[PDB]
Formats: C-alpha cells, structure tokens, sequence
C-alpha cells in the first residue's frame, strides 16, 4: 500500500493508492507537457484519462516531498 | 476466461428496462455527403 | 516551419549519445581520434593512441518529468596491431520500465514491459597508408517500442545496416607561427533493408541512411595546448516525400505518396538527389552543418563549444552546444549541456550528457 | 472521444425494439423461445 496505480493499462480513471498527504497528479502523455492538474485528496484518488487519447503517459503524483513519478498507459 | 453472463456493466444485477433512444443509418450503395448523417467521404483510388 | 520532412525509421540512430560529440555541436567525423568514435566515424579508431577502451555514455531524456527514459552507450574498442582495430558498440534506448497491474493488492503479479530500442554495431577498422584509413561496419537495430494489448502485437521489428567510414589525419605540420594538424573524414552510415514495424511486406520505413564529410584542423601550442576548429556537413540518403504533388484532389496526393513509397533503399540512395521542382540551389538546402572548437590543456583537460544547424525548412534543430572533459589517471569524464535556438522545443534542453571512459593497454605513438 | 470499438468489450445483445415498446418487430415482447426467432448471425472481431 505505498504507491500503487492499479490499472496501468486503463480505459478508465486511476485509482492513485497512496498516503495521507495529499495528490497533484499531472499527465504530459507523450510529448511535451499536456498537464492534467486534478486534486487527489487522501480517500478520494478517482482521475480522468478516459477521454484523452491512447499511448504512454507520464505522471508526476506528488504527495507534498513525496514526488513519484512514472507511466501509465491508456490501454 | 470470464463467464459469459447475462450482466454488461459487471454490478451483478441483471437489468430488464427498456428505456433507450434510437438512432440509425442507412447502407446503400450510394450514399452521398449532406444526408444519413454522412459528414465526410474519403475515397481511395488505387491501395496496394 | 517545416514542411515535408522524410520520413525514415529508427530515428534513435541519429540522436548523438556521447558527451564528447554532444559538445561538439553533434559532430564527430572529423575530430581527433576519441574512443566514442564508432557512431560518427570508426575509421579513426586506427589511430587511437592507447591498446583498448570501454566508454559508457548517458543522455537522459524528459529530465524533468521522468527519470527512466534514457539513451544509453557502451562501447569497446581494442586496436591489435598498429594498422587495425575492433569495435564494438551498444546503444539502447529505453523508457524504464511499467509495472502493469490491474488489481489493488500491493503483492499481486505485475507485467513489465519495457518499451526499448538497441542498436548492437561492429566495425573493423584498416589503416590503409600511415595517413588515411578505413572502416566497415555492421549493426543489428532491434525496436520494441510497443506494448502487446489485446488486437495488437508487439513483436520487435529488427533490420541489419552496413557502414563504409574512411579518416584522413596529416602528419603535424609547421607553419609560420603554429605547427597545425589536419583531419579529414567520411561516413556513410545505415545502408540496409527497410524496417518494417508491421512485420508486413507492404509497409516499411527506410533507415536513416546517413552521409556525413568533416574536416578539422588543430593548433599547437607549446605541445601541451590544441585548439581544433572542426566542420561537419551530413545529408540524409533517403527520398523526401512529395509535397503539393505532380500529377479529384485527393488522387494526386495518394498517387503521389504510394509512387514515392513504391521505392527501393537501392535506387533510393540514387533518388535522394533531386525529387523536388526547385533548382541545385534550393536543393543544396538539405545539408545540415555543424562547427565546433575544443581547447584540450596539458592533454587532460578540454573545454568544446559547437554549433549545429539544421535548414529551416527540415528538422529545424538548430543549438549551442558547450562541453567539459577530465581525465585522472585513465577515465576521462565529459559533461555536455545544450542550449537550443530553434522553434521547437528540443527534447535535450536542460539535459546535461554523461560520458565515462577507461583507457587501458600499452601506448601507441600517433603519426 | 471515447473509443467504442473494441472488439471483446461487445457481448450479444438483446431482441430489439424499432418504433415503440409496442411494436413487435423482431418478437421482442414475447415471453416464448420465439424471443429470438429472427436472430440471424452476427460475428463481431478485429481481424488478428
């Protein structure tokens, strides 16, 4: 339960397990920057990818110092 | 691998409603821009 | 802007991954005799002064966003005799990895795939005259950029490239108030089968077959501080899709593009020259160039800028480069940093390359 | 846009309706096997 993504391969939102402290998730998605910016809260982690486009997307979570970054994919 | 179920939407009830909207289109050999809800034709002339 | 760019597979290939050349304005072809010099010309690796070398080269890639993605080199090169050499290199290019899983679990079985892209090269290089040498190489290129979903494979398209290289480097030659050096070399780089990421006969994409011709040339002062001025021209071998077209609307654009596709690499190479309605003079715009100027004290320091510049009509990528080597005792280290001038966002802005290579073996001379 | 076109998230579907729930087109309102006399074939895919 430290980080998890749940659905990586997604045709849907991102379920973002993480800590208390709270999310600024970003997406940039391929090339250059395309910054989603929601809000996830500590018992509230839903995004919104479903309606973008498909391919390899960056995300930067960001629970205050804790800045992980990594790659989703939309299916 | 999954069971073939009578449940689309995998919340485990099974609906019986039937309260939909209906749309269609037509296919026919000629269908043509500006009618049947055709917005754009593309045609290809020679595809190795 | 741009407009019509050609459209050739296995870009990575052009992408420079050592830090030396990096700093060199992206040329090597022509610059001193360097142990990252199987990319832009092994021929020189006969006049390396030391028996053998390893080189790891790093260029990071999205600096700010992702630490994964990368551009990774290693090369080794061992010269047997005084009139040979072997190299070997190794670039891959790759996004990390992602751990795929589609549970909540924290120990359930995640899938990694790992979107990558290596080039596996091998030259052999002969020192013709005890000025001017050769060079053959051969390079394997596997691209595994795709990620197998369901209705989709992602099998990994391979292909085979073969590189003729030749390296002129004068004797050291006095003059009036220096005794300069002068360096000449050729490259033609990727001359193989076309790529084929469909796996199908009908859909392939060239290999960015690649001509480079540099020259450089080095004062010395004192014989323990060079300043080599260094000048690289490269065009690409492959035919530039039409643009407007030559003959409804869309039949001429789709006949246009499936007569340039309709074209084999070997007639391509010839066909690369021309194919456009303008004159010489428009079509002398497809060669990009690149000067650089590397100050190297007391062999064990050196500081480079250099400049590359594309035409405004293609690539458009045009920087500043500035770069910085050490050596110790046997590994030297270069550090190269880019300043972009083009329009487009260069994915190697804020990117600082790493290059490290050990030297080891007995000394050879240079003539 | 939300793609719609993968192939295994189609499932069979049900007897349709065509005007109103009060029109008994393709034997939608029976409560018999006669339910699915005019299903004819349909196979959905992507060619692999």
């Amino acid at each position: 339960s430290d980080f998890l993504v749940y659905p990586n391969p997604t045709k849907s939102n991102i379920s973002f397990l993480f800590d208390n402290e709270t999310a600024s998730v970003s997406i940039y998605s391929l090339l250059g920057q395309k910054l989603i910016e929601k809000q996830i809260t500590n018992q509230n982690p839903v995004l919104s990818v479903e309606g973008l486009t498909n391919g390899l997307y960056f995300y930067t979570f960001d629970a205050g110092s804790l800045h992980k970054t990594g790659k989703i994919i939309k299916q | 691998t999954l069971p073939d179920v009578e449940d689309i939407n995998r919340d485990n009830t099974m609906s019986t409603i039937n309260a939909y909207y209906e749309y269609s289109i037509d296919v026919k050999p000629g269908m043509q821009v500006g009618e049947n809800y055709i917005t754009d034709i593309r045609e290809v002339t020679n595809v190795d | 802007d741009i407009e019509r760019p050609i459209t050739t597979g296995v870009p990575f290939l052009l992408v420079a991954a050592d830090a030396r050349a990096a700093g060199l304005g992206d040329q090597g072809v022509a610059t001193s005799s360097d142990v990252f010099s199987q990319q832009w010309n092994p021929a020189k690796y006969a006049f390396a002064e030391d028996a053998q070398g390893l080189s790891i080269s790093y260029t990071p890639y999205l600096t700010d966003l992702a630490n994964d993605i990368s551009l990774g080199q290693v090369t080794y090169y061992n010269k047997i005799n005084d009139r040979s050499a072997f190299a070997g290199s190794f670039r891959y290019f790759g996004f990390g990895g992602i751990e795929l899983r589609q549970t909540g679990d924290p120990n359930e079985p995640t899938r990694e795939v790992n979107p990558n892209e290596f080039a596996l090269d091998g030259s052999y290089s002969l020192k013709l005259s005890e000025t001017f040498s050769m060079a053959v190489a051969a390079r394997y290129i596997r691209s595994n950029l795709k990620v197998a979903t369901e209705e989709i494979d992602a099998s990994a398209a391979g292909s085979f490239a073969v590189d003729v290289a030749g390296f002129y480097q004068s004797e050291e030659i006095a003059y009036s108030d220096f005794n300069g050096r002068w360096r000449a070399g050729f490259n033609i780089q990727n001359l193989g089968p076309k790529i084929s990421y469909d796996h199908d006969d009908l859909s392939a994409n060239f290999l960015p077959a690649n001509l480079r011709v540099g020259g450089g040339f080095d004062f010395i002062f004192d014989d323990y501080n060079k300043l080599g001025v260094s000048l690289e021209l490269t065009k690409l071998l492959v035919p530039t899709p039409p643009g407007p077209g030559t003959p409804s609307q869309s039949q001429a654009d789709e006949a246009n593009y499936k007569k340039y596709k309709d074209i084999g690499w070997v007639s391509g190479i010839f066909k690369s020259f021309g194919d456009a309605p303008g004159g010489f003079s428009e079509e002398l715009k497809e060669i990009t160039y690149s000067a650089a100027a590397e100050y190297m004290y007391q062999d064990a320091f050196a500081m480079r800028l250099g400049y590359y510049h594309e035409s405004p009509m293609k690539g458009a990528k045009q920087f500043f480069s500035l770069g910085a080597g050490f050596k110790y005792s046997m590994i030297k280290v270069d550090v190269s940093y880019l300043f972009s001038a083009s329009k487009v966002k260069n994915p190697l802005e804020n990117t600082l390359r790493f290059s490290l290579t050990f030297n080891f073996g007995d000394k050879y001379e240079t003539y | 846009t939300i793609d719609m076109r993968s192939a295994y998230a189609w499932s069979l579907a049900s007897t349709p309706f065509i005007t109103s729930i009060n029109d008994n087109t393709f034997n939608a309102n029976s409560n018999t096997l006669e339910y699915g006399f005019k299903r004819a074939k349909l196979s959905w895919y992507t060619i692999d």
